């Protein structure tokens, strides 16, 4: 009933992609609606470590609704944030600008 | 001798508490399990919900009405609703209802251990279970799962619930206004 989602969906199977390759694609698309509907499912498993590396990506690109789904579903920040990851967060150049430098 | 009473720790997040049993259990046996080691109060009503066994759908206002109704009803009488257990059928909609309020309440989940996705790791006692043979409704804190041995049929839960409903209606613990908690099958 909508070509928008149909075109994006046809690329989800068309990428021949598991769930992390699907979600990194949607994250570059800034399209979290297709993530919630197809990429996130009920019952099958995502590979270990893919959910957490997607955050190093989602936080540095200011993907605020991807944060709401990527971690509040299944990655605790009490089980994500370390010294090295917060350092890589403070040393990104992606996303918006800053007065930090 | 039985070997699992763990918790589910799916990565929202919600804990649980359950035990694997058999069809060869007494309902008074499961009664003092519920009241003492489970440490649970008696309801004032038993909302026994059965439904279409396959995963069905409702109209949107039916979904909201059933959700708000079960949630608000459970709060008034302060009770425990018997269900099936797996994330399939009416039981999926019940878990979606419990997600619709998600504030405070508990619902009991009589279902088979015979049908369970990843039977082996949930033998682990009080151990993390991040449910990714069907997974049990993750929104259920109580789900008694009867290991009748046999794996992949729908058994040891039609009889078990049948007894536990008749028994909890008849045994009349606590105040017992009328005769026990009156049982109503939605």
């Amino acid at each position: 009933q909508d070509i928008d989602l149909a075109i994006l969906t046809a690329l989800l199977k068309g990428a021949n992609a598991s769930a992390p390759d699907q979600l990194s694609l949607a994250l570059a698309w800034n399209r979290v609606d297709i993530a919630r509907s197809q990429i996130f499912i009920y019952g099958q498993q995502w590979p270990v470590g893919s959910l957490e590396q997607a955050m190093l990506d989602a936080l540095v690109l200011d993907r605020v609704d991807f944060v709401k789904l990527l971690i509040e579903n299944g990655v605790s920040m009490h089980r994500f944030l370390t010294i090295s990851r917060l350092e890589e967060l403070y040393n990104t150049r992606h996303g918006p600008s800053n007065t930090l430098y | 001798p039985t070997d699992a009473f763990g918790t589910i720790e799916f990565q929202h997040s919600n804990k649980a508490m359950y035990v694997r049993v058999s069809f060869d259990t007494k309902p008074d046996l499961l009664l003092h399990l519920m009241t003492k080691e489970w440490q649970l109060e008696l309801p004032k009503l038993l909302i026994s919900v059965h439904g279409g066994l396959q995963n069905f759908e409702l109209q949107p206002k039916l979904k909201q009405v059933f959700g708000k109704g079960l949630i608000k009803a459970a709060m008034t009488t302060g009770a425990w609703i018997f269900t099936g257990g797996v994330n399939t059928g009416v039981i999926r909609h019940v878990g979606d209802a419990l997600k619709d309020h998600a504030s405070k309440i508990c619902t009991i989940g009589i279902a088979p251990w015979g049908i369970v996705e990843n039977q082996e790791d949930l033998i682990g006692r009080d151990v993390v279970r991040p449910y990714q043979l069907t997974v049990l409704n993750s929104m259920h804190s109580h789900f008694i799962l009867a290991d009748n041995g046999t794996t992949g049929k729908y058994g040891a839960e039609v009889k078990l619930r049948r007894q536990l409903e008749k028994h909890i209606s008849l045994q009349k613990i606590n105040t017992r206004i009328g005769q026990g908690v009156p049982v109503v099958a939605l």
